């Protein structure tokens, strides 16, 4: 499901080597190390990201995300 | 059209360049502060040029004002130099499209690029020195030139005159740093690595600055303008983008990041880093 | 074959760790991780890319892409 | 604990393959290799980073950090 | 030997996971995955690169390259 | 010790997978693959780098480096 869509408000590197972003007021984390530079890049260049997951509660995990340039 | 760069004093030098700028370019709405601006070259037809007379290098000489430099208008590239005492126009090979009525045109073997000129001159722009004295010898070298094959001494002269004419026209920083050599103290101007790097990013700066709208700063590759006054103090004239030198790749001139305007290609060039995780072998 | 040439309209990181881009109105995915940051940087700046593959149908995979300056 | 917060004053790759950044007048190192390019991009763009560690002594190590834009 | 000197006209990720650049009208490929982001960054910023290799015929391999601002 | 401070004049990827930079008129090389993206990014953005090594003569190696924007 499309959990959240918007700019990245903050990103965070977590001590367990996971990575979190806040999109549309709700936080989501991911385990995939390849997404860390992709997400920080989106945050810095103003890309609209669409977090996609089967579990969309704030604080939940994800591993699918679309990137649009604005 | 015809213009003159008068090297008599610092003030005649600055006024000469400003008169050329006023005629061939238009200030940017969002980067000007009185009579000091970043100006965009007005579009002229291909092959359009200006003939810039050189004068005032030795005021004890009523006949040292017979060197001219031909400068393509859309790009401020020096197409060649004219000896008015012998009515001979020595023209670089990449400018066959520039023709002058009533002057004996000589088509030369080599081109106008700094790579070609530095090689023949055995002199790198970075660290190169220019004084009133060495500009006089540069004038002598070009007026004593003959043939169709550039020499070491003529190439050194061109490199010096390009910096204090065309590059100074583009960059107020080069104008300001060099004009100190026109003092009675007669100091020596050294073209710094920073000065050279500015000329290597002229097209890149020209593509970014038209998008400026009061941001705290501007970042273009290795160039940093940390406030708007740093822009005006460095840049005077830019190309008209929308010229091939305006674009490297892509089609997004800038990315605004935290009230700093970035050349998008610069950001892309340090954002394409994979997870360092993957720096691995054979596992 | 040259399957599609143009700007990257959007990109998408997939849950199976593949990576999707839309070029010239068609979608293609790749399993080469090294391409992920390279393709995103092309997207941010408007670089036109050329997708190449034996399979050019929308939805097909790819592993060869040219980065052009036009 | 939020140990320090601000723009990155300088960064430094260390002989022991760790990476240190100076924030709010205090230095902090991390052995997390994926943070090296992320922290450099943050330093380059003037991101406001928040260093989070169980040990906030200047010169102490960390492995959690938040990245914010202006 | 200095095979070619100039800016990158295009780059290309190849199906065998090598990376090709065309410099001064000739094509050269390399096997070092580390050079892929480095070579694209040079293309993006218009760096003058110098391909160095025992074999300077167009279509040949390389693994040494200088990145100049000139 | 602090061997050289300034902007990177050029960099070179060497056949042996090491990486060379020229700073303040002298050359230095490093074996750490992780400095390759960091060093090149510093070059193309014009950071002022500070090379640090027990060995400070040109042509010598290093594995400690500070990055400043200014």
């Amino acid at each position: 499901a499309d959990c959240a869509k918007g700019k990245i408000e903050f990103s965070k590197y977590n001590e367990n080597d996971t990575f979190t972003v806040k999109v549309a007021g709700k936080e989501y984390w991911t385990n995939r190390w390849n997404l860390q530079p992709l997400l920080q890049s989106a945050q810095l260049t103003g890309m609209t990201v669409t977090i996609k997951s089967s579990t969309c509660a704030s604080g939940s995990g994800f591993a699918e995300v679309q990137f649009n340039n604005d | 059209q015809e213009f003159t760069i008068d090297f008599s004093t610092q003030q005649s030098y600055v006024s000469s360049l400003n008169s050329i700028r006023t005629a061939i370019s238009t200030p940017l709405e969002h980067i000007s502060q009185g009579a000091t601006s970043v100006s965009v070259i007005n579009h002229t037809p291909p092959g359009s040029y200006i003939s810039v007379g050189i004068r005032g290098l030795d005021v004890y000489q009523a006949h040292f004002d017979h060197l001219r430099l031909i400068i393509e208008q859309n790009n401020l590239y020096v197409a060649g130099f004219v000896n008015t005492a012998t009515n001979t126009f020595y023209r670089f090979s990449d400018f066959a499209h520039i023709s002058l009525p009533g002057v004996t045109t000589i088509s030369m073997t080599t081109d106008s690029s700094y790579t070609t000129l530095q090689r023949v001159a055995a002199l790198e722009r970075s660290g190169m020195q220019i004084s009133r004295h060495s500009l006089v010898s540069s004038y002598l070298a070009l007026m004593e030139f003959s043939g169709n094959t550039m020499t070491r001494e003529a190439s050194r002269a061109v490199l010096r005159f390009v910096t204090v004419t065309a590059q100074a026209l583009r960059f107020r920083q080069i104008q300001r740093e060099f004009r100190q050599a026109l003092s009675e103290t007669a100091p020596v101007y050294t073209m710094t690595p920073e000065d050279v790097d500015l000329t290597l990013n002229w097209g890149r700066i020209s593509n970014v600055l038209p998008e400026y709208r009061g941001e705290d700063g501007v970042r273009v590759g290795r160039i940093s303008f940390n406030n708007i006054s740093a822009i005006l103090g460095t840049v005077a004239v830019i190309l008209n983008c929308h010229q091939p030198e305006c674009q490297i790749t892509g089609d997004r001139p800038v990315i605004k990041i935290n009230n700093t305007l970035w050349e998008s290609n610069t950001a892309a060039a340090f954002l394409n880093r994979k997870s360092q995780s993957l720096y691995t072998t054979g596992e």
